[PDB]
């Protein structure tokens, strides 16, 4: 059998200057997907003239999204990554706050070292739902690179 | 300016146009076209010398010496330190 489960799973956070040492995710949302990535896509086709088939690469960001519990110290830190204008911060050859995000799934030890990337949208305030019972808030984060997966 | 943008040399380039644009799509960085023309040159490529010798020799045409005064003792004392 194959253990495909999600128990476990941690993100540690480190911004460039925002968080310098990086926070923790534990707490994750009950509602929407943990972590939800779309699909890359780094290769492209077209069609040539004679029927043949032309292969090359395209520009892939890796948009991820990552859920937590309203209210949480993860939901507040990440709020508190949102609210952080580009601005406001010095510039290096680098990205305006450069923030990387290591992926710990599971006892397997699957460690992800998404960097390059920033923070793009997330919900300002908590959405209150029908039931009565404060909507799981989804913070989305985009990187361009993708590499260093182990296991 | 030489623009290498992607294994492709471009020597002999002068910025003929530029445009800022600062819109609310963009509050920290500002995008900005730029536009590039060659100098169209006789000589692609140029014979130049080592030493500072043996130049061909350049022709100043009429010059219509201008006018000064210094009478030649002034000349002679200078000739003379």
């Amino acid at each position: 059998m194959i253990n495909v489960s999600g128990f476990g799973t941690g993100i540690v956070i480190v911004s460039a200057s925002s968080f310098p040492m990086g926070f923790s995710l534990s707490k994750f949302a009950d509602d929407e997907s943990p972590i939800s990535s779309k699909e890359l896509e780094p290769f492209g086709y077209e069609m040539l003239y004679d029927g043949g088939l032309f292969a090359f690469d395209k520009a892939a960001p890796l948009e991820v999204s990552v859920s937590v519990i309203a209210g949480s110290e993860d939901d507040i830190n990440l709020r508190i990554l949102l609210n952080s204008k580009k601005g406001s911060f010095r510039f290096l050859p680098g990205i305006i706050p450069d923030m990387t995000t290591l992926v710990a799934t599971l006892p397997d030890g699957g460690r992800t070292v998404l960097s390059n990337g920033t923070i793009i949208k997330g919900p300002a305030i908590d959405t209150i739902q029908n039931t009565g019972r404060r909507k799981g808030n989804t913070y989305t984060f985009v990187f361009g690179s993708y590499l260093g997966a182990q296991t | 300016y030489k623009v290498i943008t992607r294994g492709m040399v471009f020597e002999r380039m002068m910025c003929t146009s530029e445009a800022l644009n600062q819109t609310p799509d963009m509050i920290s960085a500002t995008p900005a076209r730029l536009t590039f023309s060659q100098v169209l040159v006789q000589n692609p490529k140029p014979i130049m010398f080592r030493n500072a010798g043996d130049s061909s020799m350049i022709d100043r045409g009429l010059a219509l010496a201008e006018d000064v005064v210094g009478s030649a003792g002034d000349l002679f004392d200078y000739a003379v330190n």
